[PDB]
């Protein structure tokens, strides 16, 4: 878990 | 013209019209190569280009109105026209790697703001979002030469020197020696006597950095993992002067999320804060709390870099680009999703005399002129 990484979302 | 290749995550579409959400190869963006580009800028899952004719063009994530579009929920996949501004010729557009807002500077010197409103970073006196870009007017009786945005406050220097800051004023980052946050452009003061030239805005906790035209770097606000550049951890509200960085001919400063870089005249790039998951560049994951030369370059004469999240960008005089950091979503364009620790060649642009980057949140950019 990093504050500043975005997920993945598709 | 100009040829635009785009790579990392694309899930709202933030590559322009590419097909996949991981774009783990420098990929061709006939969208954003048939506009002529002056300058790209990434911002969360955001992307935005500047032409040669002056207008700007916006796409991903459309929340929070950060593209300026007239919306603020969905996601547009071909880049479009920031109409708002079309009666302008803008120069440059400012937005942090993880920023929901961002300014436009105009040929002329003026300022434009639009995006997410939280803590006054649009400098309207107010904390209402713009869906369109809006004049800052406290700025309208200054030449502004240049601009930077964070994740929650934005600068703006003058011609002759002096830096405006606003936004949030928690952790020290507007530097006026309170915490206290800014609706509009308040000048740093402590900073009259120097003609800053360039300013950088971090992320979350954030630091700002400036730079003046004796090659002298300032740094204040949140001191977490040593991104203000002097030792330990500790923060502040008034500009320090990183004295490691004096006489090393700085030309450049970039923050990206809980750290700082520094690129020099002679090709030197300077890393240092945070280090979880090789942001770096070092080799390793461990903080950096001073300047520490980027080593994996050494002998590269480096001529432009970016900086997003968790990924830097350099590219060497002779248009070869090179990356590292994190690769959950591809955005080191090595083809893989493996973090690159040490700066690494990119794939696919052998041919390709790259002279710019520039990184959003998860993914990258690198363009030729």
């Amino acid at each position: 878990f990093d504050e500043d990484k975005d997920e993945d979302e598709g | 013209r100009t040829k635009v290749f785009v790579w990392g995550l694309n899930d709202k579409d933030q590559l322009g019209g590419l097909k996949g959400s991981k774009i783990k190869v420098p990929s061709f963006s006939e969208t954003l190569s048939a506009l002529n580009v002056v300058q790209v800028a990434g911002g969360s899952k955001s992307l935005f280009a500047v032409t040669v004719e002056g207008k700007v063009y916006a796409c991903g994530e459309a929340t929070n109105g950060r593209l300026g579009l007239g919306i603020s929920s969905g996601t547009v996949p071909i880049p479009r026209q920031i109409t708002a501004l079309s009666s302008y010729v803008v120069k440059k557009v400012a937005v942090h790697s993880g920023g929901r807002h961002a300014t436009a500077l105009t040929v002329d010197g003026k300022v434009f703001s639009w995006g997410e409103g939280d803590d006054g970073k649009l400098g309207h006196f107010s904390r209402m979002n713009c869906d369109k870009p809006r004049l800052i007017e406290a700025l309208k009786t200054k030449r502004i030469r240049d601009i930077a945005c964070g994740s929650s406050h934005s600068a703006a220097l003058t011609s002759s020197g002096e830096l405006y800051t606003w936004g949030l004023g928690e952790y020290g980052r507007l530097g006026h020696g309170d915490n206290t946050t800014q609706l509009k452009p308040k000048m740093v003061k402590v900073l009259l006597g120097h003609r800053v030239i360039q300013v950088a805005c971090g992320s979350r906790d954030a630091q700002t950095l400036a730079l003046t035209d004796e090659g002298l770097v300032f740094s204040w606000g949140d001191g977490d993992f040593g991104k203000l550049g002097r030792g330990g951890s500790e923060g502040c509200n008034i500009p320090q002067n990183i004295e490691r960085l004096n006489g090393q001919g700085v030309c450049q400063i970039e923050c990206g999320a809980q750290f700082s870089l520094a690129l020099t005249k002679s090709g030197v790039v300077w890393t240092w804060g945070k280090g979880d998951y090789f942001r770096l560049g070092h080799g390793s994951d461990v903080h950096v709390r001073k300047p520490q030369v980027v080593e994996g370059l050494r002998g590269k004469k480096i001529v432009h870099v970016a900086v997003g999240a968790l990924h830097c960008l350099a590219v060497t005089d002779s248009g070869q680009v090179y990356a590292w950091g994190d690769n959950d979503h591809g955005q080191q364009g090595n083809g893989t999703t493996t973090v690159n620790r040490k700066p690494t060649l990119v794939q696919g642009l052998e041919g390709q005399k790259i002279t710019r980057v520039a990184c959003g949140s998860s993914h990258s950019v690198a363009w030729t002129t």
